[PDB]
RNA sequence: CGGUCCGGCCGGGAACUCAAAGGAGACUGCCAGUGAUAAACUGGAGGAAGGUGGGGAUGACGUCAAGUCAUCAUGGCCCUUACGACCAGGGCUACACACGUGCUACAAUGGCGCAUACAAAGAGAAGCGACCUCGCGAGAGCAAGCGGACCUCAUAAAGUGCGUCGUAGUCCGGAUUGGAGUCUGCAACUCGACUCCAUGAAGUCGGAAUCGCUAGUAAUCGUGGAUCAGAAUGCCACGGUG
């Protein structure tokens, strides 16, 4: 896990309030460009490009103890390895196997 | 009318979960005498045995989640508080519902 | 003769080889010649021309001739001018559907070396 | 008296009942002396009860859910054959020369740790 | 080395009655399918009507008699020794190789629907004048290179 | 068993399935063989199933300078006004030379338009998204119900039977070819996906060498689950036929 990947999440939230709140309302008026042909408000349509890494784009969940895309249950954020290290611990609630 | 909310990862513990709070509304007037089992389910969970290169070879692990809501008709001046206080059992969640 | 290509077959009828002649089959002209309201009748040894050009537009779907050899071949009107790299690919023995280059190739640049 | 049968194949279960004395041959609620008289299976459940012969001096029932024509047909005969098996001693040795005296289960067994599709071996090496 | 049988149940013809004749659907059906075989069984007959048929209140079971798989050769040893002799086809196997050999032949002629390219080549094979023979021809060769065996 | 919009529907019932689980059955017991007539095995009878009933889940001693500085740890050595993070360009499809593995047609037991029968596994609140209209279609307007067995995804296809073309390199089959639509995204230059057409080269089960499986196995046609801003026939599962 990256501490670059991991500060750029960070960063990512406290930009998805910034860029990606409170103006989908304008982006659905601004996108047309056939209605009328004319152009009156380029400085507001080159807006809708100035978010280009806190957008639903890069943006993976990954697995929570490596920040690697593979191998992964989003359900507990383990890995598909991990999980039997918890597993044989107790510590994933009731997941078992037999003594059932 | 009000509902109680108790959700288990295995088919005795919800039935012993069923077994407190019935020890426990006998315990507080009357409430809750037996209430219905609702439809089950199962989550199947895959594990790797080797840490690399191997993803064919897995080992199985499950959960069989249980689901109950009681269902009550008129609440009591002890339902509301003293079956609240009640801190039944370790692994099942319980929620007061509406 | 004629209304699918540039062919006079000699002595026979006027709908003989309108067919195998690029964008049209074998049997659509024989099996449309019912909904055009033709005959086979008033056999002549010489060309006739102007009489069966309804005829053009049922053997074939849109286009003969033409037409169909160029406009299958539209594209290099708008590819083939400055540093075009699928215009360069097509004046060179190289796809341009998406195709890659190196594999399966030998039918359009030629046999393996 | 009244006999009775059990049949299953491949998620289609069947209930049989036959009993003495003129009567029907019945199906789901539907007799089948006009009903099914088309259909690709009429016949593949008919050739046990020619050991005692329908409807002069018989009644028989027959009730179903689950799986095609082909299935049907495979439950529909093991609950017949459960059913007349209980008829008559003489007739219990009669299925036994046609093999009708075993329940078919034949489950799709388990994948054992790997071996991709159940258990279907993949490409050989260099060699 | 350990298996010893075993036979299996198998499900006799409905209306003949026979195994033999359930026996031939599981040689002529396609993709395990089986449903379009049990259709070309016995509608094959009403063809087979106006030629060579044998035994109509048979069927099939007199007219696969008339097809003569006999001998099999190569992937043997004799004596501990590699030896090319030919060896007798069981019984129970003679026949379910016959059946192989008539549907191999007859959905390979060029002409009409199968009810109708095997009530030929059952009529053909009744004076020995069917398709699809020159295949096998070089192991009946390789048979007949031997008559002192051992 | 009672009533009957003549239906498991409604009465009403725990029979039969069934859902969550717990038991019983099988003991080589019985017949007859085999064999230091031992130890240990093999047919027959009955039974739903029998000779560790079957199948999983259980990983001794280990094999070899075993694999990996690319999951991760980290010495030695190097970069540190950077070979570091951050931006915008690109590269792992430039094409002079080229290959496993895997799949589809080679028919009439088809190709096409209708009639027609039977599913499991599951999955969902900045979610699945209905009713109903519009859009050749991909989709869009729109926002009920359900916190997920009286809501949502979702009419599975092979199969069963008519009509029709016909042994015509094929009225089967698939490379080309030219543009426009739908969804998403700095961005559709370029190797996006989904959607609608026209042209129709090759293809008659394929030289040498060579793979899977003892039975619900091999083969075979469809449907889910996971990844996902937009992107599979792959990965993992499941049912129909066998």
């Amino acid at each position: 896990a990256k501490q670059s990947m991991k500060a750029r999440e960070v960063k990512r939230v406290a930009l998805a309030d910034k860029y990606f709140a409170k103006r989908a309302e304008l982006k659905a008026i601004i996108s047309d460009v056939n209605a009328s042909d004319e152009d009156r408000w380029n400085a507001v349509l080159k807006l809708q490009t100035l978010p280009r890494d806190s957008s639903p784009s890069r943006q993976r969940n990954r697995c929570r103890q490596t920040g690697r895309p593979h191998g992964f249950l989003r359900k507990f954020g383990l890995s598909r390895i991990k999980v039997r290290e918890a597993a044989m611990r107790g510590e994933i609630p009731g997941l078992k196997k037999a003594s059932w | 009318r009000i509902r109680i909310r108790l959700k288990a990862f295995d088919h005795r513990l919800i039935d012993q979960a069923t077994a407190e709070i019935v020890e426990t509304a006998k315990r507080t007037g009357a409430q809750v005498r037996g209430p219905i089992p609702l439809p089950t389910r199962k989550e199947r969970f895959t594990v790797l045995i080797s840490p690399h290169v191997n993803k064919d070879a897995r080992d199985q692990y499950e959960i069989r989640t249980h689901l109950r809501l009681v269902d009550i008709v008129e609440p009591t001046e002890k339902t509301v508080d003293a079956l609240m206080r009640l801190d039944l059992a370790a692994g099942v969640d319980v929620q007061i519902s509406l | 003769a004629r209304i699918a290509g540039i062919n006079i077959p000699d002595h026979k009828h006027a709908v003989i080889a309108l067919t195998s002649i690029y964008g049209v089959g074998k049997t659509r002209s024989k099996a449309i010649l019912a909904a055009a309201g033709i005959a086979e009748d008033v056999k002549i040894s010489e060309l006739s021309e102007g009489q069966i050009d309804t005829l053009r537009d049922e053997v074939a779907k849109f286009v003969v001739e033409g037409d169909l050899r160029r406009e299958i071949s539209m594209s290099i009107k708008r590819l083939m001018d400055l540093g075009c790299y699928r215009g360069l690919r097509h004046r060179r023995g190289l796809p341009v559907r998406g195709q890659r280059t190196k594999t399966n190739a030998r039918t359009r640049k030629g046999p393996r070396k | 008296n009244q006999y009775y049968g059990t049949g299953r194949r491949k998620s289609s279960a069947a209930r049989v009942f036959i009993k003495p004395g003129n009567g029907k041959i019945v199906i789901n609620q539907r007799s089948l002396e006009q009903y099914f008289g088309r259909e690709t299976a009429r016949m593949v459940v008919r050739q046990p009860l020619e050991l005692v012969d329908m409807v002069e001096k018989l009644d028989l029932y027959i009730t179903v859910k689950g799986g095609g024509i082909s299935g049907q047909a495979g439950a529909i005969r093991h609950g017949i054959t459960r059913a007349l098996m209980e008829y008559d001693e003489s007739l219990r040795s009669e299925l036994r020369k046609a093999g009708f005296v075993t329940r078919d289960a034949r489950q799709v067994e388990r994948k054992k740790v790997g071996l991709r599709k159940a258990r279907r071996r993949p490409q050989f090496s260099k060699r | 080395r350990r298996r010893v049988i075993g036979q299996r149940k198998i499900l006799p013809d409905p209306k003949f009655g026979s195994e033999l004749l359930a026996k031939f659907v599981n040689i002529l059906m396609v993709d395990g399918k089986k449903s379009t075989a049990e259709s070309i069984v016995y509608s094959a007959l009403e063809t087979l009507a106006q030629r060579s048929g044998k035994s109509e209140l048979e069927a099939f079971e007199v007219a696969l008699e008339n097809v003569r798989p006999t001998v099999e050769v190569k992937s043997r040893r004799v004596g501990g020794s590699t030896y090319q002799v030919p060896v007798e086809v069981r019984p129970v196997r003679r026949n379910a190789l016959a059946m192989r050999w008539i549907v191999e032949a007859a959905r390979k002629r060029g002409d009409k629907s199968m009810a109708l390219r095997l009530a030929n080549e059952l009529s053909d094979a009744a004076e020995n004048k069917g398709t699809a023979v020159k295949k096998r021809e070089d192991v009946h060769r390789m048979a007949e290179a031997n008559k002192a065996f051992a």
